RNA sequence: UGGAGAGUUUGAUCCUGGCUCAGGGUGAACGCUGGCGGCGUGCCUAAGACAUGCAAGUCGUGCGGGCCGCGGGGUUUUACUCCGUGGUCAGCGGCGGACGGGUGAGUAACGCGUGGGUGACCUACCCGGAAGAGGGGGACAACCCGGGGAAACUCGGGCUAAUCCCCCAUGUGGACCCGCCCCUUGGGGUGUGUCCAAAGGGCUUUGCCCGCUUCCGGAUGGGCCCGCGUCCCAUCAGCUAGUUGGUGGGGUAAUGGCCCACCAAGGCGACGACGGGUAGCCGGUCUGAGAGGAUGGCCGGCCACAGGGGCACUGAGACACGGGCCCCACUCCUACGGGAGGCAGCAGUUAGGAAUCUUCCGCAAUGGGCGCAAGCCUGACGGAGCGACGCCGCUUGGAGGAAGAAGCCCUUCGGGGUGUAAACUCCUGAACCCGGGACGAAACCCCCGACGAGGGGACUGACGGUACCGGGGUAAUAGCGCCGGCCAACUCCGUGCCAGCAGCCGCGGUAAUACGGAGGGCGCGAGCGUUACCCGGAUUCACUGGGCGUAAAGGG
RNA sequence: AGGGGCGUCGUUCAAUUGGUAGAGCACCGGUCUCCAAAACCGGGUGUUGGGAGUUCGAGUCUCUCCGCCCCUGCCA
């Protein structure tokens, strides 16, 4: 199904993610969707981390299953804190 | 589907030599199928293992025969012993002084006499005969002669017992008892010599192999040193400029083995390197050790006539065959100013001009051979190009 | 790399004297003085008039061998210089000014250039705080080049530190001579380098 | 050597048997039917093709006729006997078909 | 065509052609590369040696 | 924000015009030489053939067993081995093996690109909504036993479990026929008739979690169709019978001659049909002032292929790379009657070739399949290895130091040059030695809160004791091209149309800046040259931007 | 690694009568010429593939090497 996962972008030894909602089937860094956001591992910059709000919501209220390690960024910008 | 193979008792390489026709290339396909009883696992020159209860054999079997020289000669380095095979119906025959006289040229310390074809013409002399014109010639060549263990027994029926039950121990048939006394008396007399694992590691190449899926294989018997899977080796001599690799896999006798010394016909698998890159005479060493050569001079000794050696001397500008190693090449002759005619007997040092660039080193030894007769001997002075 | 090898040898050659060893370089003996003529075996003589070709060739060896930088690396700025919007007489000579074992060398600490590279080659250079031992790095606006601490002892930061008394630097670029420091306060400019080399004859080297 | 594909072998073929005998039916039992929709059968025909009728969205139910090609063979079937029928015989029992 | 003064070149020899034709043979089209199979490099080639084979001699 | 020309036809000139060169580029190869690191990148040929190992599995929260360790002996012992039990071997059943990975052979075509159409359709798992999950029957494995066989396996007899199979029911609804209304290609509503559902599994148990069934909708992914665009030869000019259309059938998820009957005679072509050659297409890449030209390797998208060829089965999906059948070629086993097999998956071998890598480390990360979960599998992937193949960074020392050693080479016998170069003197300290040493990793999960939001806790790092950091610390690599002109750089000897050079013009016939060596210089530097190929220069196919009286060029 | 062949001036070809090595061109000097061609004078220019072996001496008869053609060899 359509997930939420992570592409990997920057080259070696300098992770850079891109949060985005591809096709289950699809390669790690094929053509996806639509990206959404990035992710920075190792925080280099002080915005190591950053993503769509009304977005990332809408392919979920349209059976979107996000990665556990990409489910933990989401939160961590609080996607589903519904207040 | 390879089988691992661990060490215990120590090794040592041997061979068979005598007449064309005599015994010899028949005994080592009998102490072979001897020594598989009581033991688990087990034109040109077919290196055949067997191991016994005391220790680990190589045993080089040269086909023999004239025409063979140059193929013979090297495993006759190779080994720390020969077994000499004479016939009882003929007897010392011009390949059985041949093989003998060459056996002492490359050096080949001991000498085990085997008396096969007893089988044949029984007689109380014949028998008794040949056990006196062997110690004739033998010392008549500077050989312990006159303490020699001499055997005695038929090869060709000693077997053809071994093809009816593979099982067959110990004085069982008499007959397959005297290749136990043979054997037996083989693990005795004939020591081990020094393999120093110290020194920079280095190996003749005799064969080469190009085993399937896996690459090209070097085989040959360590002289110094040892290597492993993941060391890095040289091929000096010969081609170009020496090649370097890395070795990936040694094995003993076919069958997977851990690290090799000097003492050990082991083949050795080359990291990526083509069959035509590497050839007979070449040597594997340890990367900066030793290094490829044309000219250079040597102590060399010229033999005279009552030694085989030649009896008319040559001149500056006289193409021998040098065999430094498993190999053999040729060269061109310019001594020192004056000092000519070096006929017979002398320790002269000319310089020679090899045409193929062999893996020279001071220190190092070699022999020369001009119309199938070891016209001299020698040792490496001052490496001049 | 860059270079090495007998230096006062362009000083000569290019025919206008130039300072690669910042004290002899500098003093009655550049070799120029002495030898205003091209080395070799002939260097004086009917100098056939230079062709189109030369004059620029030479024009640009110039400006180059003044900074020691490689063909290479001389060419990739010039390059860089160009498709940056401005002029690219000035701009290319404002980044050739940019570089660091230059900024050491247009602050002080280091009598000639090519000691200023082996200078920030040895770490003894410093920027904002964190340290360079690479020539290349382009110094930005608002950042002071400081000494290292390991260094603020040896017998050469001394002497080098020492002309620094009174002395004074272009009008892009200040100088703490205890501190060591010095702010490059803005990108130089074809004026303050009074260099012996006219750009736009080089920036027509690198067209056909 | 192998691998456990072949349990998707195995299987391959009962399923195939399976479904290969339903339809064997179905086409068995739409013949049939039509056979009598020109007779004049129109009771028993409508019997028949009431009959053919089930088997087919039956098998529908699995991955026999995986979907409305089912829906299709049944439009084919009531459509071919009713184009018979009043080929004059008015529908007697009250099959599958409507009027 | 075998540049430099010299080869050792006979009727078996295997040498390695390249691109490259002489003006004055009419039929010459191509050049053979030295110091590489059986034609050997140039003898005491000081000069232009990348072309011509002949290894960097060791002053000695 | 962007445009350079030169050499060469003549005794000389102007023009025409070809040839050639300076620039940039490359999956490169060859020569000489070669120190470090980072990021890249590496069979362009035989889509030749391949040893070996690994590349796809997983679920006992679907089901019955074999078997082993064990609560404790079931009866009282070792009887019914019940049950407790975490494991384990298959079997049955499910989901995934159709994706991920490889290659470019084929293909000039709706294959691709682009924009559209589908009232002509499909879509597992994922979301949202609606209604359900009531009855019953049955089989085949596993297992037991008998049998054939060299093997691979196979046959018979008989047990048995399910989320396996089947019958009846409920009909929210849906399917279909005929009717009607709306709407307009087969879509939406409605009425009568007919036909169709389903499975239980785990707990912490009248409730949750995971499933099941039918329907409507969302997502995503697709099939089919269409307009325009897509190489060379016209010395290839005519092509076509399922051919072109029709009617009615078969077929499919669905349109269609897709296939078939029958009827009609059509359909296509210089706006290049047909045929031959070549070729995967694109984003882009190189070059170019631009317009263009060339190209399509790595990365991303699409297509095609899986030893050659044909075909179906299963299934949401394949006519299926590590599934099946068959023919053929080749490999292998054979007890000769029949067996096993496909690297264009990751490493590796061999052949061919000018030439293209380790039978590595790890699932830590990201992503995927299965699972309630723990977790399992993952040669995708994250890394390491080899090669200057490419780019970027760094080193081989910085400062001193003679009207200037030696040697070497010139020399108008004074001297000149290599040369501040060295030697030599202070000097910083590549390497290396010692200690310290990561980021990449925070969630699945545990707990409070309801397993919601939010808060807290723990395990986990292949690359690595590597990067990086402190301290200690030796002066420690240089080559290659070229020096007639174009084109930066000149002198001596040897040689004597010889030997040789050579991109073009052309150099060598005894004084040769053009051969060979030497000294000297120029260019660039861990590289520098060569060959091959593309663009440029070439307004030399000229749209931008040319020409035809006599230079090629007006048709009689 | 082991069989068998060929190899002669610079070249195409002789001495299978073992007695220093023979012919045509090609070419080299002498004259003429700036240098050649032509013309006239006059020339054997030789690693008998190498190096050793017998012989009073070897192209020839023995070996052993070199390069090449050929036929079989060759999975630690
Ligand atoms: C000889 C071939 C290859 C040699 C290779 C190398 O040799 C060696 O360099 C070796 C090192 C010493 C070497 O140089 N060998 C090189 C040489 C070494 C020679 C050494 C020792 C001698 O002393 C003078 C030694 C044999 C000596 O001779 C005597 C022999 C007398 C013979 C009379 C002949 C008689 C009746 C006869 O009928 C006869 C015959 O049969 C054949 C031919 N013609 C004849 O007329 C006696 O037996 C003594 O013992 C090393 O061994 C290397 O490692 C190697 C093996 C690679
Ligand atoms: N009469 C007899 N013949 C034997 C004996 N040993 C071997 N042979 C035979 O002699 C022939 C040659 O034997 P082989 O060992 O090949 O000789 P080698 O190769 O010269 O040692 C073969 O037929 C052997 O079987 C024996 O003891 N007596
Ligand atoms: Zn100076």
């Amino acid at each position: 199904m359509v997930k939420i996962r992570l592409a990997r972008f920057g080259s070696k030894h300098n992770p850079h993610y891109r949060i985005v909602v591809t096709d289950a089937r699809r390669k790690r860094d094929g053509k996806y969707i639509e990206k959404i956001g990035y992710y920075d591992p190792r925080k280099t910059t002080p915005d190591w981390l950053k993503v769509d709000v009304e977005r990332a919501r809408y392919w979920l209220s349209v059976g979107a299953q996000p990665t556990d390690t990409a489910r933990r960024l989401l939160r961590q910008a609080g996607v589903f804190r519904q207040e | 589907a390879k089988g691992e193979f661990i060490r215990t008792k120590p090794h040592v390489n041997v061979g068979t030599i005598g007449h064309v026709d005599h015994g010899k290339t028949t005994l080592t396909a009998a102490l072979t199928y001897v020594a598989a009883a009581e033991n688990p696992n087990v034109i040109n020159t077919a290196h055949v293992e067997y191991e016994t209860a005391k220790r680990h054999y190589s045993h080089v079997d040269c086909p023999g025969h004239a025409d063979y020289i140059k193929n013979m000669i090297t495993g006759a380095a190779q080994m720390d012993g020969a077994i000499l095979v004479v016939s009882a119906a003929d007897g010392p025959m011009p390949q059985t002084r041949e093989h003998i006289l060459l056996a002492r040229q490359v050096g080949v310390p001991y000498i085990v006499v085997f008396m096969n074809k007893v089988d044949m013409v029984d007689d109380p002399e014949l028998l008794d005969l040949v056990e006196m014109e062997v110690r004739d010639l033998l010392n008549q060549y500077e050989f312990p002669g006159d303490e020699v263990p001499v055997i005695r027994g038929s090869a060709l029926l000693a077997l053809e017992q071994m093809h009816r039950n593979p099982k067959t121990r110990r004085g069982e048939n008499e007959w397959v008892d005297k290749i136990w006394e043979l054997l037996d008396a083989i693990d005795e007399y004939i020591p081990t010599p020094v393999r120093d694992v110290d020194k920079p590691f280095l190996m003749p190449v005799e064969d080469v192999f190009t085993i399937t899926g896996r690459g090209t294989v070097a085989t040959g018997r360590i002289e110094r040193g040892k290597v492993k899977v993941g060391d890095e080796v040289e091929i000096v001599g010969l081609a170009p400029e020496t090649r370097k690799t890395v070795v990936t896999g040694v094995e003993m006798h076919r069958k997977t083995l851990q690290e090799g010394i000097a003492g050990d016909n082991v083949g050795v698998l080359l990291r990526g390197v083509s069959r035509e890159e590497v050839e007979r005479g070449q040597v594997l060493a340890k990367p900066g050790s030793i290094t490829p050569h044309t000219k250079f001079e040597a102590s060399v000794y010229v033999l005279k006539k009552e030694e085989g050696g030649r009896h008319t001397g040559f001149f500056s500008g006289y193409r021998p065959q040098f065999y430094f190693r498993t190999t053999d090449v040729t060269g061109v002759v310019q001594l020192p100013p004056g000092v000519e005619m070096v006929m017979p007997g002398d320790n002269v040092t000319f310089t020679v001009e090899l045409i193929k660039p062999v893996a020279l080193e001071e220190g190092l030894r070699f022999a020369i051979r001009e119309g199938g007769r070891t016209v001299g001997a020698g040792v490496v002075t001052k490496i001049l190009e | 790399g860059r270079y090495i090898g007998p230096v006062c040898r362009l000083c000569r050659r290019e025919g206008v004297k130039l300072y690669l060893k910042g004290e002899r370089c500098y003093s009655p003996k550049c070799a120029m003085e002495r030898r205003p003529y091209p080395p070799g075996q002939h260097g004086q003589k009917r100098a056939r008039r230079p062709s189109d070709y030369a004059v620029r060739l030479r024009e640009k060896q110039k400006l180059r061998r003044i900074y020691g930088i490689s063909e290479r690396q001389f060419r990739n700025l010039f390059e860089e210089a160009s498709k940056k919007k401005g002029v690219t007489g000035s701009v290319f000579l404002g980044l050739l000014e940019s570089r660091l074992d230059n900024v050491v060398y247009r602050l002080g600490f280091a009598v000639s250039r090519r000691q200023a590279r082996q200078l920030v080659r040895h770490g003894h250079i410093t920027v904002n705080g964190r340290r360079v031992d690479l020539p290349s790095y382009r110094v930005r606006p608002g950042d002071e080049i400081a000494v290292a601490e390991k260094s603020r002892n040896l017998e050469l930061i001394r002497q080098n530190l020492e002309a620094m008394k009174g002395r004074k630097v272009g009008p892009w670029l200040s100088l703490d001579v205890e501190g060591m420091k010095g702010k490059f306060l803005r990108l130089p400019d074809r004026e303050d380098l009074a260099l012996p080399v006219n750009e736009q004859l080089v920036i027509e080297f690198y067209s056909r | 050597r192998n691998l456990s594909a072949l349990k998707r072998h195995r299987q391959s073929l009962k399923r195939r048997l399976r479904n290969k005998a339903k339809k064997s039916a179905i086409k068995t039992l739409s013949k049939k039917a039509i056979q009598l929709a020109q007779e004049g059968k129109a009771e028993e025909a409508l019997k028949i093709m009431r009959k053919a009728e089930s088997l087919i969205d039956k098998a529908a139910k699995g991955s026999t006729l995986h979907k409305n090609a089912a829906a299709r063979r049944k439009s084919r079937l009531m459509r071919k006997v009713r184009q018979l029928l009043e080929a004059a015989g008015a529908p007697l029992i009250g099959g599958g078909l409507s009027a | 065509y075998i540049p430099g003064e010299g080869h050792n070149l006979q009727e078996h020899s295997v040498v390695l052609i390249r691109g490259g034709r002489v003006k004055d043979l009419p039929g010459v089209r191509y050049h053979i590369v030295r110091g590489v199979y059986d034609a050997a490099g140039v003898k005491d080639r000081k000069k232009s040696r990348s072309k011509y084979g002949t290894k960097k001699p060791k002053e000695a």
